[PDB]
RNA sequence: UCGUUGUUUUUUUCUG
């Protein structure tokens, strides 16, 4: 009866971004990410890279009601570097990552079969 | 209805003023009213079906009233016994006794995430406990974020020194945990804990948003650590079992002892107690009494990893008369005050003999659950069950007549602004509630 | 509108060719019942 | 069922008796009001005709 | 099948539910707080039974007052190739890392009841009133109002 | 009928635990928010809302 | 009722090994063994074959409407 | 008669949680419904945080009538009740 | 057969295990009661099988001699709900409520009394993969 | 910016309840009477018995937020296998020559028995601890 | 010594007995020899005796209203409709009752 | 620098050995495996008659669950986003089913097989109901009696398994790592010993046990994973491989166009 | 053409 439609989870709406940005005033050099329709899938895989990095200071998230398919990621590198320059680092990254991976297991099936 | 509105909130039956308190409104999906686990507490509210009322607000006014009367924060403190009435309860609880051990730490990143899920966070991380030769963080440090600033605590437990070495007793200086292990007799709802402090120095406000925190952050650390309890919980090694059954054997035998001293009249007479009352009343002893002796045995037998000694010690459910049961022995059964009394003809079930009075032949159920039970100890342990269920139902309707009649005795007194005591004529009760 | 209680289907949305039947056609937005669940949804006159 | 109505409380109708081994249910039995006073069968019963 | 009863807290997918080392994810996670105070035993003796028989491929037979103690049991769960009392090695799904504890985990008899939530959900803003006290009518089918 | 009454403006409904709420919040179900109502007066402050 | 498609923990289709399994039993091979030949090791498939009760067969013994 | 001049008035001079409620209801609903309000507001629309804001100003027009048990009665303004 | 009075003047074996004295050790199994209060014994009777003095619902519990009473008596009271195919011939009748499980499945640890119950072939149950493990704090 | 430093003696080593945590029983071989009673992380950094411990206490390691630890910069504690930040809680000025201080590591423990003189200069409010070996 | 039945004149006159700290269980005795608030203090007793024996505790406050209302007319006025009925207040609030 | 062995494969399922990446990365994959993978499954199920035993709802139930050779699909518009009106054959595919039993006596079964493709946007490899042989009849949908007759009308559409079940490809995903447990992010409840008690893992033989004096390493990271995966044969294991691949990269790579984006 | 109304009385088995 109040059931939420399963196709709302990931066909984000129109008037809503993807992805939308805040600054932290608190501290400096911090911001604030507000996904929608991701979940751990995606926020933890982003979270791991950039935590690997040197000049990224801290990274975290949070989905902050599993009944609400959107997560909130606040991220803050050192005065050396923007945050989202490090995002999309970590992102083009992760996607050179996969396609190597690709390469890699493509060529392990094909000799397999 | 839209966010934030404050409406009414109600479980049937409404015993004292705590049952009834006043929300905010937070939309959301499916057909369920939601809560937060501590409120249950005062609504004596289980998920298990339980279903509550929800009385709106019809104008602004009664808004007023709502929000600065019936605020579930300004109801933390009970008057009835001038103790905080919410606390942590459940999994919360059982996890940050863990959490909160002297030998659990946390990487960095998991620190990292943990810091972000206190909404009232400062956003300055903490330093380490250790700084060489990995980062790693204590768990108490994660706990005192939680904490706000500037809070004082400290308690005894069984006579401890200043190095805790057990890790007992507590001390947080300026909303820090300096050690000792947080479980139920430090968050719990009990007096002089950790919330009634909080209450009474920074307010309502701040009291809630620490319950919030704890929550968040417990839970958190619990759902990346997890927890379990398991059928090898309730085994104990073969010694175990060798002392549990020599002292039942003994036990027994002293039983036996006593009745063929008192057969011949050899036994003593307890004051204003006759013989068989007397006789009664020394057996019942000893079979307690080894009971708690074996359950004794087994608790100490237990390691410290087991799950239920874990969910014991925290507090959070259960007790230890719980694992003596489930463990070592079920018991004596008592039914009306007295061992099971002789329905045939001068004696308890027709499996016996005429005149017996051994324990096992009056309800003495030996076996642990685990190894289950024999059908007369199972006849027996029905028939104590059937009257507690007897004695619960009739139990609530008689309370509930007199909380009634008292209700409608003292609907009247009113705190009048002289400082007296009067009901509606005006006449004096007190001159001054409670004389204070 | 005597356009009312005739069996109506969709074509754009996220409802996209289900059956459903008019119930209330107000105005600019008429809220067509599911067949397939047990729910009811509003849409405009246009789709 | 046994018809000893609800006026008055009482316990004895409703505890368990030890002649009823065998003959009805011991854990079977109604919450509320009626606990006790309804009793099922046990599964070998038998009654004279 | 023990008087464990019980409301769905909230309903996770496939992938979130914390999954074994060979992806039997649970179909259904109780709270073990539930179990000492209430030393339900039979329940987690019931699991293990129930695994074993899934296991080795038959019914297990559970007839109060018999021979089959626990301990037969752990053993021919083992022999079988399992933790001799039923816990696993258990993965959470948010982030694929081991779990520092170990879960019990099996397969138990489960059965729905008759109290629906939507046969209980109601409210009422206005509506028929009681024709001798003009007082809000009584029941939820006739949309009665709280007393 | 005169010291209890049934009343307006109310719901009853099954509950569930969310770690997720603040503590003084509560969850609503959407339909019984739509279909509760508050009564709120217009002025300055909120008459585009 | 009927034997379902898929197994609701894992989602291992199932549903065709039903006249299988039954066949092998016919034979007198013992369940397990029944279930080994399927290749049904994750016992979350294994409790469906195991312990569904068929009903439609029963069903069926009323003469239809029609 | 019934009144009780300024000079002897004895009841605490506090304002109790009760008369906090009453007075924030009040004035809010006056507020809410086309009334004067006697402080400035940057942002807030709520009716009833302007109460507390005007009230935590004091800067509140009600005069608040105290019943003793016997009758009389002594008369509070707003503006001179210590509010914690 | 035996009435309920003439129970009073008889001796009844529990097993026929008792007709014959015994002479072990176990930890994880039952220990009889000591019954060494009288040296001899004249049994007259036996009772056919002790799992026998459940009434019809409890005979479904598996273990029930492994509960806490009350327990018993719920799930006594409780099973008498649960959704599960009453009739085989639900289609035909018109019944005002009626409700019907799409997938029955009998019980994995079945009892030796449901074979005369019918049970195992008209389930009210599934047997589900249960996990009892706190996992997020929302099933307490 | 030392303001202590000894070498320790292990006398006993306690594991207790815990496993990844033992408490230490230490004297000074310098100068007797001076006793430390600290808790380490076994597996972080194993001691053994009568081992030799260089114990050195400092309120800063500089030659408000925490950050990773860049290599680049440089630290007093480089030259140390075991690291911990601690906080005093209480500084007992006791008898004549008994002064106890108390330093608890976010939980882990430290006690400190001596004379004055070595002790006066740790009324501090936060104390890093650097152990060698 | 600690005895059964009452008779409290008596027992406090006996010699060799304190008679300023003899103590009985049934406070419609003290109401008939101590007086009044002699039977107050010990109804409060009887009260606490009652509520602490589990290990609850309860504020003395709410027992001394309980106490102090039950003996505000100088004579026991049980918790009953007969007491209460028989008190002089509104005819609508008794008959509510 | 990532790597990968398959060990053991097949058309269904595959057990192969990754490793040198991040344990975060690993359980995504599986993640987006189990729920992103899009597919095809019926989604609309038009009964123009009935006359089984069986509830119109159940039926629409057990047709929903059927597995579909899903190959192409990845060339297959969403319907929702399809500009036609109705249901063109670009964005989705009809299957009709119509088996009547006949004669007094007997019982028809009505098989997946049954099923037919009528329409489809063709010559696209999708539709047809999978097979796990030549001669398998495949799934049983229903028994019929003496003048019983079922007549349907199917509809399929390309969506993911976050919206239902029904479209997940993937059956069950093993994983694991770290079979002597090394890196100790477990600890390992005993009554007497740990090793004793707990059976190993099959993965055992495949990395050295640690040495008896071995000290702690607090360094080391998770390395090897060693993931089984399985499929309803609506699509092959290394399809669902590198799709699921290609659904994370290009979801990233739409995160990434947002960011730069948003200036 | 806004408007627009739907029983009592008992008994019962249940839920917290
Ligand atoms: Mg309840
Ligand atoms: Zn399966
Ligand atoms: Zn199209």
């Amino acid at each position: 009866m109040n059931a939420p439609d399963r196709f709302e989870l990931f066909i984000l709406p129109d008037d809503v971004p993807k992805l939308k940005i805040t600054p932290d005033s608190r501290v400096p050099n911090c911001i604030i990410i507000k996904f929608e329709r991701e979940d751990h899938t995606l926020a933890n895989l982003l979270r791991e890279e950039l935590a690997l990095y040197p000049d990224v200071t801290f990274v975290a998230y949070k989905v902050e009601h599993p009944l609400f398919a959107n997560f909130v990621m606040r991220l803050q590198t050192e005065e050396g570097t923007r945050p989202k320059q490090a995002l999309e680092r970590a992102c083009a990254s992760i996607i050179n990552k996969l396609k190597t991976l690709d390469h890699k297991f493509n060529e392990e099936w094909n000799i397999k079969n | 209805l839209m966010d934030d509105d404050p409406v009414l909130f109600n479980r049937q039956p409404s015993l004292h003023k705590m049952s009834m308190m006043a929300h905010r409104v937070k939309v959301m999906p499916y057909s369920t009213f939601r809560l937060n686990l501590s409120v249950t507490s005062p609504y004596n509210a289980d998920f298990d079906g339980d279903e509550m009322n929800l009385h709106v607000p019809q104008s602004e006014e009664t808004r007023a009233e709502l929000s600065q009367l019936c605020a579930v924060p300004l109801q933390i403190v009970s008057p009835q016994s001038n103790k905080p009435v919410m606390g942590i309860v459940q999994d919360t609880l059982c996890g940050v006794r863990k959490m909160t051990l002297r030998d659990t730490f946390i990487e960095y990143e998991q620190v990292m995430n943990m810091l972000f899920w206190v909404p009232s966070w400062d956003g300055v991380v903490p330093q380490p406990a250790i700084l060489k030769p990995k980062p790693l963080w204590t768990g108490k440090q994660l706990l005192s974020i939680a904490i706000p600033s500037g809070i004082h605590l400290q308690r005894t437990d069984g006579g401890n020194s200043l190095l805790s070495p057990k890790d007992n007793g507590m001390l947080i200086v300026d909303g820090k945990v300096m050690f000792g292990v947080v479980d139920k007799k430090t968050v719990g709802s009990g007096g002089g804990g950790l919330i009634h402090t909080v209450m009474r120095e920074k307010g309502p406000k701040i009291c809630a948003e620490l319950f919030g925190n704890i929550q968040k952050v417990v839970n958190y650390w619990l759902l990346h650590n997890g927890f379990s309890i398991g059928i090898g919980d309730a085994i104990a090694d073969a010694s175990t079992m060798k002392e549990i059954t020599h002292a039942i054997s003994s036990a027994k035998e002293q039983v036996q002892e006593i009745i063929y001293k008192a057969q011949h009249n050899e036994l003593e007479l307890k004051p204003g107690m006759t013989l068989r009352e007397s006789f009664e009343g020394e057996v019942s002893r000893t079979l307690n009494d080894a009971r708690d002796s074996a359950g004794r045995s087994a608790e100490m037998n237990l390691k410290d990893l087991n799950n239920v000694k874990q969910m014991v010690s925290a507090g959070s459910k259960g007790s230890f008369i719980n694992i003596a049961q489930m463990s070592a022995c079920v018991g004596q059964q008592m039914v009306e005050g007295k061992r099971i009394a002789f329905g045939f003809a001068d004696r308890s079930l027709p499996h016996f003999t005429k005149d017996d009075f051994s324990p096992e032949s009056k309800g003495f159920v030996e076996n642990s659950y685990l190894r289950g039970l024999t059908p007369q100890e199972f006849f027996f342990h029905a028939m104590a069950g059937r009257e507690g269920l007897i004695d619960t139902a009739v139990k609530t309707a008689e309370t509930g007549y007199i909380q009634r009649r008292l209700v409608k005795a003292l609907e009247d007194i009113m705190v009048h602004y002289d400082g007296t005591t009067r009901n509606s004529l005006g006449d004096i009760i007190q001159f001054l509630y409670g004389e204070d | 509108d005597p356009t009312l209680n005739k069996t109506v289907k969709i074509r754009q949305g996220g409802y996209k060719g289900k059956i459903g039947i008019v119930k209330e056609a107000n105005g600019d937005r008429f809220r067509v019942e599911l067949h397939n669940p047990n729910k009811t949804i509003p849409i405009p006159c246009s789709f | 069922n046994t018809p000893i109505g609800r006026d008055g409380k009482l316990a004895k109708p409703r505890q368990l008796h030890n002649t009823h081994w065998g003959l009805v249910c011991p854990a079977e039995t109604p919450e509320g009001q009626a606990c006790g006073l309804v009793k099922n069968l046990s599964l070998l019963s038998g009654i004279s005709i | 099948r023990h008087g464990q009863k019980g409301t769905i807290g909230v309903t996770y997918r496939h992938e979130d539910m914390p999954f074994s080392a060979e992806g039997i994810v649970p179909d259904l996670i109780i709270n073990p707080h539930a179990i000492p105070s209430r030393m339900t035993v039979a329940h987690l003796i019931e699991c293990l039974l129930s695994k074993v028989g899934s296991i080795r491929g038959y019914e297990g037979d559970a007839t109060p007052f018999t021979d089959l103690t626990v301990d037969a049991v752990s053993n021919l769960l083992r022999d079988n190739g399992y933790q001799s009392r039923g816990f696993e090695v258990m993965y959470n799904g948010h982030t694929g890392k081991k779990l520092m504890a170990q879960v019990f985990f099996g397969p138990t008899y489960y059965q729905r009841l008759r109290h629906m939530v939507d046969d209980k959900i109601h409210a009422r803003a206005r509506g028929p009133v009681q024709v001798l006290t003009r007082q809000p009518v009584e029941g939820r089918s006739r949309d009665g109002g709280l007393r | 009928n005169l010291m209890g009454k049934r009343v307006d403006f109310s719901a009853r409904t099954v509950i569930s635990g969310d770690p997720n709420l603040e503590l003084d919040q509560v969850g609503v179900p959407i339909s019984i928010a739509k279909t509760l109502s508050y009564p709120e007066t217009v002025t300055q402050y909120n008459i585009h809302r | 009722m009927i034997i379902p498609v898929r197994c609701f923990s894992c989602g291992k289709v199932v549903g065709d090994k039903w006249d299988a399994y039954l066949r092998l039993l016919e034979e007198g091979k013992q369940e397990g063994d029944a279930l080994d030949e399927l290749k049904l090791k994750r016992y979350c498939c294994r409790r469906m074959v195991l312990t569904h009760v068929d009903l439609i067969e029963k069903f069926l013994r009323y003469n239809p409407l029609e | 008669e019934l009144a009780i001049l300024k000079e002897e008035r004895t009841t605490t001079p506090y304002l109790t949680k009760y008369e906090r409620a009453r007075i924030l209801g009040t004035r809010a609903l006056q507020i809410s419904m086309n009334a004067p309000v006697l402080v400035d507001i940057e942002g807030e629309t709520d009716p009833l945080q302007i109460a507390m804001k005007e009230l935590s100003q004091r800067k509140i027009p009600l005069v608040i009538r105290r019943y003793l048990p016997d009758g009389s009665y002594e008369d509070w303004g707003c503006d001179e009740l210590i509010v914690d | 057969y035996v009435d309920g009075e003439e129970e009073e003047t008889i001796m009844i074996a529990m097993t026929p295990e008792d007709l014959q004295t015994r002479s072990l050790n176990d930890t994880a199994k039952r220990i009889k009661p000591e019954m060494s209060t009288s040296s001899h014994h004249t049994f007259t009777h036996c009772e056919i099988h002790p799992s026998m003095i459940l009434g019809v619902a409890a005979s479904i519990i598996p273990f029930p001699d492994h509960n806490q009473s009350p327990r018993n008596t719920y799930q006594s009271a409780m099973g008498k709900q649960a959704m599960g195919v009453f009739l085989t011939n639900y289609n035909v009748r018109m019944d005002t409520m009626a409700n019907i499980l799409y997938y029955p499945q009998k019980p994995l640890a079945k009892t030796q009394a449901m074979e005369y119950l019918k049970f195992r072939e008209l389930p009210a149950g599934q047997n589900a993969i249960v996990a009892i493990a706190c996992y997020s704090g929302y099933n307490q | 910016s030392a303001l202590f430093d000894d070498i320790f003696t292990v006398q006993t080593v306690d594991n207790g309840r815990y496993n990844k945590v033992s408490r230490i029983i230490g004297i000074s071989t310098t100068n007797s009477a001076i006793k430390l009673t600290l808790d380490i992380n076994n597996e972080m950094f194993p001691v053994s018995q009568d081992d030799s411990l260089t114990v050195t206490l400092a309120n800063s390691l500089s030659l408000k937020s925490w950050r990773p630890p860049k290599p680049t910069d440089k630290s007093l504690a480089d030259d140390y296998d075991y690291v911990m930040f601690g906080t005093v809680y209480k500084f007992e000025e006791g008898d004549e020559d008994k002064i106890k201080v108390y330093v608890s590591f976010g939980g882990l423990l430290m006690c400190l028995e001596g004379g004055y003189k070595s002790l006066a200069s740790l009324k501090q409010d936060n104390l890093y601890i650097l152990i060698r070996r | 010594l600690e005895t059964d039945g009452i008779n409290l004149a008596e027992v406090m006159a006996v010699p060799g007995v304190d008679s300023s700290r003899t103590y009985s269980n049934s406070f419609v005795e003290i109401l008939s020899v101590l007086g009044i608030e002699a039977t107050r203090s010990s109804l409060y007793k009887e009260i606490l005796n009652v509520i602490a024996f589990d290990g609850s505790y309860v504020n003395y406050r709410h027992m001394a209203l309980l106490v102090d209302v039950m003996t505000s007319r100088g004579y026991l006025m049980a918790i009953t409709r007969h007491g209460i009925n028989r008190a002089d207040t509104g005819a609508l609030m008794r008959c509510s009752f | 620098e990532p790597k990968v062995n398959i060990i053991n494969a097949q058309d269904d399922e595959v057990e192969l050995m990754l490793s040198d990446v991040n344990l975060s990365l690993a359980n995504s994959l599986r993640r987006t495996m189990l729920a992103e993978v899009p597919t095809l499954a019926i989604d609309l199920v038009e009964i123009k008659m009935n006359t089984s035993v069986l509830a119109d709802e159940f039926i629409s139930h057990r047709l929903g669950l059927i597995p579909l050779v899903s190959e192409d699909v990845e060339e297959m518009k969403y319907s929702r986003d399809c500009t036609c009106e109705d249901y063109c054959d670009e964005c989705s595919v009809v299957l009709e089913l119509s088996a009547r039993h006949e004669g007094e006596e007997g019982t028809t079964d009505v098989y997946s097989s049954s099923l037919i493709k009528v329409s489809g946007p063709g010559n696209l490899n999708v539709g047809e109901p999978v097979r796990r042989d030549d001669y398998d009849q495949g799934i049983l949908l229903c028994k019929l009696r003496n003048h019983q007759e079922l007549n349907i009308r199917c509809i399929a559409k390309k969506g993911i398994a976050k919206e239902h079940a029904k479209w997940s490809p993937c059956s069950a995903i093993a994983f694991e790592y770290d079979p002597h447990n090394k890196l100790k992010h477990t600890d390992f409840w005993f009554e007497v010993d740990a090793k004793k008690e707990w059976p190993d893992s099959k993965y055992a033989t495949w990395e050295e046990p640690p040495k008896p004096g071995e000290v702690f390493d607090y360094k080391a990271k998770p390395n090897r994973f060693y993931m089984t995966v399985e499929t309803t044969g609506s699509l092959k294991a290394n399809q669902v491989f590198s799709r699921g691949i290609k659904t994370l990269q290009e979801k990233l790579a739409n995160v990434l166009f947002e960011l730069e984006n948003s200036r």
